[PDB]
């Protein structure tokens, strides 16, 4: 099959900059590259077609170029309703096949997370779980790592890290992480850091939360 | 003694426009020479490329595969062609013609039986049953019948990337009442295509050894009958075919094969290359400036000269340049009128004592007829 | 020059078969020579058109010759889980003709091949095949080297690499002395054309009936490429064999591809393994040159020369711009490694459109000189269009620029006369080689004998 | 018009079978080749196959053949896909997209996601989050509720009946191992108003019928 390779994986651009989305065929496709986005709000919508065609009711700013192997998708003043993920399409040989994807970000300013810890209600500790909830809250990018400090140790494995899509008017991400041990592997231990170290904070790096067991 | 009367000077006009049929390009129209045995008489003839002259653009149109984004991009030439090709023309009249390939084995796709009626089966998409050549559109004033039969066209498939477009050109060329070419206008045949062509006995490889004959062989189908029994054109018949109908063939290639068919245009008088992008986004402005590119050189052709009889021209071009052994005047606009000082000899004095012959610029239905007498 | 135009036998052929498209001479092993003419359109077992072969008697009145049967049928096979099927249908078996000793091989270029396994196919196209007969022993064999059960994604996958499905194997072909059957397929690889080889004994040894996919254990293929200048090629429309590399132990392949390098044209010398060891290119974009090759010794030096036809060149005129009457090549080989370089000699044709050199036929020493001679078919030439063959004597120095004799169309115009052409070889037994004419257009062969 | 509609999201689970359909509507119908592709949930666009509604030919992506398997029925103007031997990469949105007389795929359908889960229908067991009283001398409040082992998705949560629209994040629900979704829904809210104001999550889950509104509060206040 022809593989299409997109460059970049993701891309932070700030509302009204402009863009190059590149797309790389393993073999010559001429101009039967086509052009996808998709913002989960429907289908996925084709945007230029044949590489440089765009389709009817498709503003003026995205534009196609490029040929044989080579091909570019230039967005001139990205809008917020431009933020998403734009695949290349070959539809030279079949099977037609899609390229990786390219997600555009919002780029903000970068944000420092709120970090939050919750202890298990009394109501899930009457069940023989217990879940602790460790929130970052508003902050960019979306590139943080978060581990658990179980007695000052590592813990591996047990974690979610359910992370909220970028936001709306402040486009800041948020995250969530929780660790799912029984009752048992709770009370066994007594310290329940979160480990967070994001760019957005300043030193010490490391903005390791703790709630005080009581 | 060996002389050059003028029989018919009709003096060149200024613009091809308003009252046609009376618009003359060349000028003397008519001379009679008599030339004593063995001797030489030299005569001259002006040819004025005239402004506003009536165009004819029929649109021959590789319809391929390749060729599904193009249509995007023609949908709307026509109108577009109409407002660019205003300044240059006040008559212009646009047809339409689609060519693939000879809708036979080894180049039609011939099996599963649903690849027939879908060429695209293999594809998995769905365009129309391979045609050789159809026509699409009679050469019409109307350019919105352009838009309307290009919405309306799809594209075909085959398997070798040679396509049938000399067939589709001799075509167009021969079947002048079907495809509309006027008489007293310029025939501007824009063939578009993005692949190799098929040339003359290249049809022995789907069994087709008969060759072409030149003929029109379009019905009242539009479509190409000896397409699957007849072989392609040579570049020597369908050369003449364009010379004797006064076409000025426009190959608008792209970038792949335009060496190919700078080769070509090279062996056919009359013909200009353009770049032609992947999907025909830049065919209006291509055209005009091959036409623009073809009204900037005068080339004269002899008509059925007697053997006897031999000719040398001295181009007369831009004010100075006087080029001996040119039959050609290359640089030029609409609106320069060249001269041509052309000189007859003879070898000896054949059995006929009165010949004929007729001298022309290529693509131009204006000649100089030569009525030579031996005394 | 002594090519006797009065006294002419006329073999005659089925109305519309195309009688006379390829033909060839066949010696007995009684040494009496028969003409074999293959007729692609003669009508099968079903009013289809076939193609058929007819082994015409050497007698000096000519008229109709008895068919040379072969299995017209369109068979099916059932091998694993694929149904292998061959369509004789317009596969146009006579196409062309080559006579070994006492073996006659008879080509259907236009045969086509599919085979099905699931949804899926390997695209029913002109593969070719080759049919061999043995006319005095009645043995028959076949030979379709390009047949194969790859399926049509697997050449969508590979790029259409090694994909021998539009072959036409037998388009054109030659027997080697020794006795290799060099095929040429022009639309092998793609349209970039092969050559495929397989010794006759060999063939007919591993030829079992009722197999239709088999393989040919000498069976020796020409190599794809990737050099644009190969694509649509061509390569193997024309096909011949010489010596023209000194070492006499080795057959030379000279095999014209008329549309090579962008339709300019080109005939490639090359070795048994298919190595070019020498390559002529066209003198003129879309002139076909390639379209006939011959090998003959046309100024007695040993060393075998090389006619290349270009049917579709164009001259300069006046009243015409280029004129489209067809050119001959004449390449003498120098002593020397390779040394073919500039043709030695350029025969233009005079008709317009005569298609000057689509036949190029080794006379032999036509009038017994010392040097060999050669026939050049005009099929559409003469001052009537109806087609001419023009004989070409050799001299010292090549061959004579004039002809010394021109055989003007007996038959009707579009019979094509000189489509075909064939001599070198003495079928009335006088000591003179005689040239044999086809005009398929008429659906005739004329027999012109050479007088001492 | 051309418009491709196909079926609702489908639960299934793995080693069984899930057949979707798409009625096309706006063309002929068995002229065309119907496309199917799948999307993975965060994941790229990978094709699967085509079918032919005229003579139901189709032709698979080496990668489905076996497990995607298209059947159409012309009286309806519907093609099915039906896929076997279900397991957890087959959970994904599945289009069925058509090319346009350019031959570029335009029309889409709205996509049928798959869930290969292999769990019950349960209701979910909602937590308070419990803001700690100890995180005063510092940043806001950060409040929440823990909607834990729920299936299948989604859950609906609104804070005080939607009176909180602002600093509510209902993060996207977590595939446990368990198989259930467990999502979170936090919330920030001023310091002053612990104590001053009680917030209620409502977790509505449309199936289980279950509308739980859970107290949060804080903890050693
Ligand atoms: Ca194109
Ligand atoms: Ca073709
Ligand atoms: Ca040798
Ligand atoms: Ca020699
Ligand atoms: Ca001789
Ligand atoms: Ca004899
Ligand atoms: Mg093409």
């Amino acid at each position: 099959e022809i593989v299409l390779t997109q460059s970049p994986v993701t891309l932070s651009v700030t509302p009204g900059d402009s863009v190059s989305l590149s797309c790389r065929a393993s073999r010559d496709i001429s101009n039967n590259l086509h052009w996808f986005q998709q913002t989960s709000h429907e289908s996925p919508r084709l945007l230029i077609k044949y590489a440089s065609q765009s389709m009817s009711g498709i503003p003026s700013r995205f534009s196609g170029s490029g040929s044989g192997t080579d091909f570019t998708l230039s967005i001139n003043s990205v809008e917020t309703e431009d933020f998403g993920m734009y695949f290349c399409q070959q539809t030279n040989s079949w099977p037609y096949t899609f390229g990786g994807g390219t997600k555009l970000e919002i780029k903000r300013t970068v944000a420092a997370p709120s970090v939050f810890i919750f202890p298990p209600s009394d109501e899930q500790l009457k069940s023989g779980t217990a879940s602790v909830v460790c929130l970052l809250n508003n902050f960019y990018p979306r590139e943080a790592k978060v581990q658990w400090k179980v007695d000052n140790a590592l813990q591996s494995g047990n974690s979610q890290e359910s992370v909220t899509e970028q936001d709306s008017k402040d486009s800041t991400y948020s995250l969530s992480s929780t660790l799912t041990l029984s009752k048992a592997d709770y009370e066994k231990h007594k310290v329940y850091a979160c480990e967070v170290t994001h760019q957005g904070l300043s030193s010490p790096v490391t903005k390791s939360f703790n709630r005080g067991e009581c | 003694v060996s002389e050059a009367r003028v029989l018919e000077d009709r003096p060149l006009s200024d613009k091809g426009s308003g009252d046609s049929s009376q618009v003359t390009q060349v000028s003397p129209q008519r001379i009679a020479l008599r030339l004593r045995p063995d001797d030489s008489k030299n005569f001259s003839i002006q040819v004025r490329q005239v402004e506003d002259y009536p165009v004819d653009i029929y649109y021959l149109m590789d319809l391929s595969y390749s060729m599904k984004d193009d249509l995007w991009s023609i949908q709307n030439l026509g109108t577009k062609l109409a407002t660019q090709m205003r300044k240059l023309t006040s008559n212009l009249r646009i047809g339409f013609g689609a060519f693939v390939d000879k809708p036979v084995s080894p180049y039609m796709y011939i099996s599963p039986p649903e690849a027939l009626e879908n060429p695209c089966y293999d594809m998995k998409t769905t365009c129309l049953p391979m045609f050789g050549y159809k026509h699409v559109l009679t050469l019409t004033d109307q350019v919105t019948r352009f838009n309307e039969e290009v919405k309306k066209q799809s594209v075909s498939r085959n398997r070798d990337a040679p396509e049938g477009g000399f067939d589709a050109i001799m075509q167009a060329t021969v079947c002048d009442e079907k495809i509309g070419w006027r008489n007293d206008a310029s025939h501007l045949l824009v063939f578009t295509t993005d692949a190799k062509t098929h040339i003359a006995l290249d049809g022995r490889l789907a069994g087709i050894v008969q060759p072409n004959d030149g003929q029109c062989h379009v019905g009242s189908d539009n479509h190409y009958s000896a397409s699957t029994t007849m072989d392609y054109p040579s570049l020597g018949l369908m050369t003449e075919k364009l010379s004797q109908k006064n076409i000025n063939l426009i190959f608008a290639v792209t970038e792949n094969v335009v060496n190919l068919y700078q080769n070509y245009s090279e062996l056919i008088p009359g013909t200009t290359v353009g770049v032609l992008s992947m999907d025909s986004s830049n065919v209006l402005q291509l055209i005009v400036d091959a036409y623009g590119k073809i009204r900037s050189k005068v080339e004269l052709e002899v008509r059925d000269l007697p053997e006897e009889l031999s000719l040398s021209f001295n181009a007369t071009c831009l004010n100075n340049e006087v080029i001996p052994g040119l039959k050609s005047c290359m640089g030029l606009k609409i609106g320069d009128t060249v001269s041509f000082s052309i000189e007859a000899k003879v070898r000896g004095c054949p059995q006929e004592k009165e010949k004929s012959f007729t001298i022309k610029p290529v693509g131009f239905k204006d000649s100089l007829i030569v009525q030579v007498t031996f005394d | 020059l002594n090519l006797d135009p009065v006294q002419l036998t006329f073999y005659a052929g089925p109305n519309g078969s195309q009688f006379g498209f390829s033909l060839d001479f066949h010696k007995d092993s009684h040494g009496r020579v028969a003409i074999v003419v293959g007729a692609p359109r003669t009508l099968g077992p079903s009013q289809e058109e076939t193609g058929g072969v007819f082994l015409c008697p050497w007698r000096a009145e000519g008229g109709q010759c008895p068919s040379l049967l072969f299995d017209l049928r369109d068979e099916t096979r059932n091998v694993g889980s694929q149904t292998l099927q061959t369509f004789k249908a317009r596969q146009g078996l006579g196409a062309s003709v080559v006579s070994w000793s006492d073996v006659i091989v008879a080509c259907a270029p236009w045969q086509h091949w599919n085979v099905l396994e699931k949804t899926e196919e390997a695209e029913k196209t002109p593969v070719g095949s080759c049919f061999l007969a043995q006319p005095e022993s009645g043995r028959r064999a076949e030979y379709s080297p390009c047949r194969g059960n790859t399926l049509s994604r697997i050449y969508v996958e590979n790029d259409f690499s090694w994909d021998k499905r539009y072959c036409e194997a037998g388009f054109s072909s030659v027997v080697t002395q020794a006795g290799e059957l060099v095929l040429g397929a022009p639309g092998g690889y793609y349209f970039l054309g092969l050559l495929a080889q397989a010794p006759v004994a060999d063939i007919f040894s591993s030829y079992r009936p009722g197999i239709l996919l088999w393989h040919v254990s000498s069976q020796s293929l020409s190599f794809d490429s990737s050099n644009p200048e190969y694509f649509d090629g061509y390569w193997g429309y024309s096909v011949a064999v010489g010596e023209f590399d000194g070492d006499l132990n080795t057959t030379e392949y000279v095999v014209g591809a008329p549309t090579w390098s962008w339709t300019l044209g080109a005939v490639e010398i090359l070795d048994s393994y298919y190595q070019r060891l020498h390559r002529l290119r066209g003198e003129q974009m879309a002139s076909y040159f390639g379209h006939s090759v011959a090998v003959t010794d046309v100024n007695g030096d040993g060393r075998h020369d090389l006619l290349v036809g270009a049917p579709l060149y164009m001259e300069s005129r006046a009243d015409r711009k280029l004129a489209e009457v067809g050119r001959v090549y004449l390449f003498l080989q120098p002593r020397g490694p390779h040394a073919l370089g500039a043709p030695s000699l350029l025969l233009t044709g005079t008709q317009l459109y005569g298609r000057f050199g689509s036949a190029i036929a080794p006379l032999g020493d036509l009038d017994r000189d010392g040097y060999n001679d050669i026939a050049v078919a005009a099929p559409y030439g003469g001052p009537s269009g109806r087609g001419q063959v023009l004989v070409f004597l050799g001299q010292s120095e090549g061959l004579r620029s004039r002809p010394s004799q021109v055989l003007d169309s007996p038959f009707p115009t579009g019979s094509a006369f000189g489509f075909s052409l064939r001599g070198a070889v003495d079928i009335d037994d006088n000591g003179y080689p005689d040239l044999i004419v086809g005009a398929y257009g008429a659906n005739q062969v004329a027999v012109y004998r050479a007088q001492p | 018009e051309v418009q491709l509609q196909q079926s609702g999201t489908v639960l299934a689970r793995p080693g069984a079978s899930v057949k979707m359909s798409c009625e096309a509507s706006g063309y002929t119908f068995t002229n065309y080749w119907m496309h199917w592709v799948k999307q993975r949930p965060g994941q790229g666009l990978e094709w699967i196959g085509a079918i032919y509604p005229g003579n139901s030919d189709t032709s698979y992506i080496q990668k489905f053949k076996g497990k995607a398997k298209l059947t159409a029925v012309t009286s309806t103007t519907s093609v099915y896909m039906e896929l076997s031997s279900l397991t957890n990469e087959d959970s994904a949105v599945y289009y069925c997209t058509l090319y346009d007389g350019y031959y570029v795929f335009a029309y889409w359908g709205q996509g049928t996601l798959v869930t290969v889960s292999a769990a019950s229908t349960k209701g979910p067991s909602v937590f308070p989050l419990a803001p700690s009283s100890k995180s005063t001398s510092g940043g806001t409040a950060a409040l929440g509720c823990l909607v834990k082992d729920y299936f299948p998705e989604p859950v609906t949560v609104s804070w005080n009946s939607g009176a909180l629209t602002s600093g509510v994040h209902t993060f996207p629900a977590v595939l446990q191992s368990s198989g259930l979704y467990s999502l979170s829904s936090v919330v920030t809210v001023p310091s002053s108003s612990l104590g001053t104001q009680t917030y209620i999550c409502n977790v509505n889950h449309k199936p289980s019928n279950t509308k739980v509104d859970k107290k949060v509060e804080p903890k050693s206040c």
